């Protein structure tokens, strides 16, 4: 007798809202249809109790899996229409045993892929419908392009819905030639068994070094590259009770290091080539600089400078100038402000045509400030606030297509990306910051990346999209409380250093 | 005792106009944001100082500022306390200002030392910042009120140091990485302040908060009959007595100094002994689980013999003032040192400074002039030293003094107002005046020439605390009771 969820004639059964494939469909039916069904899976041998089927229809259903040999035991099946469904997974041997199949439809199921050899052994096929899906044109779809080229069956034109460089491409028009199967990733190099705040890189005597500030121990850890073992060793160390930043400056092949400390005051070290050591040659007064949080270096018309952001009130953010022997006070900025970060910028002010030096200051519960360099007075003036931005932690800039952009970081709320347009910064996009301390732009192999750190969740890596003029999700890293991201380039090898405030500092390989 | 008890800071928050603008002109946002700051400050205090910060009152200046906010925190503080004196009429142990602005000083706020329980000194001011940061700001502000000062003498000597290398300690300069702990030295200062007779208004336990009732909060709110604390610490006290904030079958109370195994402590039981000769002992009412509100002798009572006079439960002597500024090892100078130097009116001793010239003290107003100490050091425990330290020489007496500046106006190094300068005479603005000049209030008395009929002591609430077997508001009625 006809199952309750079905409506039956002598030859045909139409089932709706079935909770499982009924085992009690009359065994003499030759056409069977399932619509709006409850069951989520079609396991092997699901239709053995109706061995004389010539036609099967599935429409408006939701499936978790259609398994291997789902349609086995159906040697007379000539028509199989699977359309307008949600289907999570189809298996390689789903259609095995369907030697008599004349017309197969997989239309309008929003399929993103098909497993290799899915149509293997379907020797009677005259028609296959694949329209209305969402195929991703990658290496997994390569077999399909070949099959389309060799099959005698009639197949309509179908199109890639991804990846973006392939969207709306006619799949029938693809060749084995066209698969972009290689592609990059940030692979984990090694995990250094200690914590770190700020990481810096420099070039000294044609070798690449990495400086790591150890907050809790006191050390400024210098790393050196081993060209045979292909790892980083421990070049040398610098002791300072509470180091926050270790900024390297190279002036005419001589290496200088600025060491910002929260305790005991900040000091300036010089590398000695003869004695093969670091020498303490200058002391920054403890009363002018008290609570440093960031150091940035820059060069304006053959003059070397550096700026120290002071997060204390009594301590003013101060610019120092290289005068051949050491560094000395040049200009103080943002009095009584809790400056968190400094950023150096070279930006075009309308209607000029040349980039002029700029500084950006970020302070607690305050708007970011843009200072402009004045050549006449040899100091930064003309400050302007960046509107739309409250409580910004830090600012970092990058350049694409000649245009200049910046990345604004917040701890909570949303981080922002802005483009410079002559007179002011404009909104591009925004991203949710879950305990973020970093939003660092990086340019590797002429690829523009952006790594947004997070203390609460995973660190998100973004890539620049040329079509979108925006950052898109790329790869997802996992580091405990990231504090910085730095790019290290050594002989066509690109490394990514990720500082960790509670966990281990991590080195990544870019391949 | 007084340091093993749980203390409670009944705090009021005032939000200025700029703070209101910071939360987008929203009343509800300002309230919850301030409560967050208070709660986080509370979690800091609860852990180490054994003290709770409880929000008891709040108002927000939505229209405009009541006065001009200064970039100088000390200037701002004073104008706020003037506002507090004239316009704030709700009761609190301390009143603190939340400013949306940012100060042009080294500190993120300012607060009077030993200020709690006072009307003019009972408060502080705090600048805006992130929730976690302002909480620390409030903690170090309430710290000054509560008597905690980073002893610079022990800091320089290395006697007191913060063991936290990274986050540092609360009374230290604050940076991005916030402190979480007080030093042990801070704890002792806090203990010393209470033992000195300070923080009397801190022993009333608040019941109904400004939030929905919470069972397991350690506070008896609306609907609930009792509240032990946390299920972990309820085991220690209140476990048998209280079940799901409800009194058991055989229970009158849950926890408290006047509660013994779910029962009230009989009337007459000492629950808090006098910390000094300015304090009044407290006895259980027999009708309450908490110990009676900590009260003490009114302003005017003598202490340390006749050498001192009680003010706010604390003894004002020249000896203690010297210990307060220069250290415990320092003692006050002999009266002969004053009797010679102050009369001169030189830099080495005077009754104040008037336009580049010192005032020559009168012969009676000699004990109210330049403070003189012995065995002095070269670094004050608090404030900034302005100038150098005076050192002057049958016995030859070494007179030493010094100008210590907390405020531009307030100068430590002169005899504090209220300090005795003779029989029934005190110091007032560098002048020796009789007790009637201070206009002290008086309790009820039914016997002439006696305080409370000569059978009681006048409390700071202007009520008579009768001796044993005496009753009545005038303590004149005798009551015999074994
Ligand atoms: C497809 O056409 C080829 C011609 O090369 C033929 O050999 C093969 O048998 C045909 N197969 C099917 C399934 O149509
Ligand atoms: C430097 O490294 C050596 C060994 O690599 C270690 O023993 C020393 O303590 C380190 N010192 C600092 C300041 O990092
Ligand atoms: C910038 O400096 C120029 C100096 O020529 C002055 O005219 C202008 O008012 C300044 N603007 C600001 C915002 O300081
Ligand atoms: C508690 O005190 C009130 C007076 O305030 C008194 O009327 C009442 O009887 C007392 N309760 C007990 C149980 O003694
Ligand atoms: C006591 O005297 C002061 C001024 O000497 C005065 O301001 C105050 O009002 C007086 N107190 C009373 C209660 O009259
Ligand atoms: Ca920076
Ligand atoms: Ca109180
Ligand atoms: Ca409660
Ligand atoms: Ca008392």
């Amino acid at each position: 007798k006809c199952p309750a969820v079905c409506t039956c004639t002598k030859d045909n059964a139409l089932c709706e809202n079935a909770r499982s494939i009924p085992r009690t469909v009359p065994p003499d039916v030759i056409s069977l249809s399932f619509v709006r069904s409850g069951f989520t899976e079609i396991s092997e041998g699901s239709f053995l109790f109706t061995p004389s089927l010539q036609l099967l229809l599935f429409t408006s259903n939701s499936f978790d899996v259609i398994s291997d040999d789902a349609f086995i035991g159906l040697p007379h099946l000539e028509y199989l229409f699977i359309e307008n469904n949600n289907i999570k997974s189809i298996s390689r041997h789903t259609f095995r045993g369907l030697k008599s199949l004349i017309h197969l439809s997989l239309a309008n199921n929003n399929l993103q892929t098909l497993p290799k050899d899915i149509f293997k052994g379907l020797d009677s096929l005259t028609n296959v419908d694949l329209r209305g899906n969402s195929f991703n044109c990658d290496c997994k779809l390569k077999w399909l392009v070949e099959w389309l080229g060799h099959t005698n069956a009639t197949v309509e034109d179908i199109y890639c819905e991804g990846p973006p460089e392939y969207k709306k491409r006619k799949i029938n028009s693809l060749s084995s030639k066209d698969f972009d199967c290689i592609i990059t990733e940030f692979a984990k190099s090694q995990d250094l068994p200690y914590q770190s705040l700020s990481i810096d890189t420099f070039s000294y005597l044609n070798d690449e070094y990495v400086v790591i500030a150890q907050p809790f121990t006191g050390k400024c850890i210098f790393l050196e590259w081993d060209h045979v073992e292909k790892t980083f060793r421990n070049y040398d160390n610098i002791t300072g009770t509470s180091t926050v930043v270790c900024k390297p400056i190279v002036i005419e092949t001589q290496l200088y290091v600025i060491v910002a400390q929260l305790f005991g005051g900040s000091h300036i070290y010089k590398r000695d080539s003869f004695a093969n050591k670091f020498i303490k040659i200058q002391d920054i007064e403890i009363l002018k600089i008290r609570k440093p949080n960031d150091i940035e270096t820059f060069k304006i018309e053959n003059n070397w400078y550096f700026v120290v952001a002071d997060s204390s009130k009594a301590g003013f953010t101060t610019i120092y100038k290289w005068n051949g022997n050491g560094f000395y006070s040049h200009q103080s900025l943002h009095a009584w402000y809790r400056d968190t970060d400094v950023e150096y910028l070279e930006i075009v002010r309308t209607p000029q045509t040349l980039r002029t030096p700029h500084l950006i200051l970020s302070s607690s519960s305050q708007r970011p400030v843009i200072y402009q360099w004045n050549k006449a007075t040899q100091l930064f003036t003309n400050q302007t606030d960046i509107p739309n931005m409250e409580d910004v932690y830090a600012v970092k800039h990058f350049s694409v297509k000649g245009d200049v952009y910046i990345c604004l970081t917040r701890f909570i709320g949303d981080s922002k990306v802005m483009k410079w347009g002559g007179s002011s910064f404009q909104d591009i996009q925004a991203m949710p910051s879950r305990g973020s301390m970093v939003f660092q732009p990086l340019q590797i192999n002429n690829y523009q990346y952006a790594i947004l750190g997070s203390d609460y969740s995973f660190t998100q890596v973004y890539n620049w999209d040329a079509e979108k003029a925006k950052f898109v999700k790329f790869q997802e890293l996992n580091v405990q409380a990231p504090r910085s991201f730095t790019h290290v380039s050594i002989n066509k090898r690109n490394f990514l250093f990720a500082s960790s405030f509670k966990g281990n500092t991590q080195i990544y390989k870019h391949v | 005792n007084v340091e093993e008890e749980t203390k409670y800071i009944e705090l009021m928050i005032v939000n200025d106009h700029l703070m209101f603008k910071k939360h987008r002109l929203s009343v509800v946002h300002t309230n919850t944001y301030a409560k967050s700051v208070v709660n986080m400050a509370d979690l800091i205090y609860k852990d180490q100082l054994k003290t709770r910060i409880v929000l008891v009152a709040m108002e927000t200046w939505a229209t405009d500022n009541k006065f001009a906010i200064s970039e100088n925190p000390l200037i701002t503080l004073r104008e706020f306390m003037k506002y507090r004196r004239d316009f704030i009429k709700e009761k609190s142990d301390a009143v603190h200002l939340f400013s949306g602005s940012q100060f042009e000083s080294s500190r993120s706020g300012a607060a009077y030392i030993g200020g709690i329980c006072s009307l003019l000194k009972g408060g502080g001011v705090n600048e805006f910042g992130k929730t976690d940061l302002m909480a620390v700001t409030l903690a170090q502000s309430l710290a000054h009120n509560i008597g905690i000062i980073s002893d610079k003498r022990k800091l320089a000597s290395g006697e007191c140091k913060c063991e936290d290398t990274w986050s540092g300690c609360i009374m230290g300069d604050t940076g991005y990485y916030l402190p979480k702990k007080f030093t042990q030295c801070n704890i002792e200062e806090y203990h010393d302040f209470l033992n000195s007779g300070g923080g009397a208004c801190l022993f009333n336990k608040p019941s109904k908060l400004l939030d929905p009732p919470e069972c397991g909060n350690g506070f008896i709110e609306t609907g609930e009959e009792c509240d032990c604390g946390t299920p972990a610490e309820c085991v220690l006290e209140g476990a048998e007595c209280c079940k799901k904030c409800t009194l058991t079958q055989d229970s009158q109370c849950s926890d408290g100094l006047c509660c013994k195994k779910c029962k009230f402590q009989p009337m007459g039981t000492v629950c808090r002994e006098a910390v000094n000769d300015c304090d009044i002992r407290e006895t259980c009412s027999g009708n309450s689980s908490q110990c009676a509100p900590n009260i003490h002798k009114m302003d005017g009572y003598s202490c340390d013999g006749v050498q001192g006079i009680c003010f706010g439960g604390r003894c004002k002597t020249r000896d203690r003032q010297c210990k307060y500024i220069w250290g415990q090892k320092v003692t006050a100078s002999d009266k002969y040192c004053y009797e010679k130097l102050n009369i001169e009116g030189t830099e080495k001793g005077n009754c104040g400074k008037d336009k580049d010239t010192w005032i020559q003290c009168n012969k009676r107003d000699v004990l109210c002039g330049y403070l003189l100490c012995t065995n002095i050091g070269n670094i004050p425990r608090l404030g900034e030293l302005d100038g150098e330290i005076t050192s002057t020489l049958g016995r030859t007496l070494n007179c030493s003094g010094g100008h210590v500046k907390l405020e531009e106006d307030v100068d430590l190094g002169y005899v504090e107002d209220g300090t005795p300068c003779g029989p029934q005479m005190m110091c007032l603005e560098h002048r020796c005046l009789p007790v009637a000049s201070f206009n002290f209030s008086t309790c009820l008395s039914s016997k002439e020439g006696t305080i409370c009929s000569g059978n009681g002591v006048c409390s700071n609430e202007l009520k008579c605390v009768c001796n044993r077997h005496w009753i009545g508001s005038d303590c004149n009625t005798y009551f015999p009771h074994n």
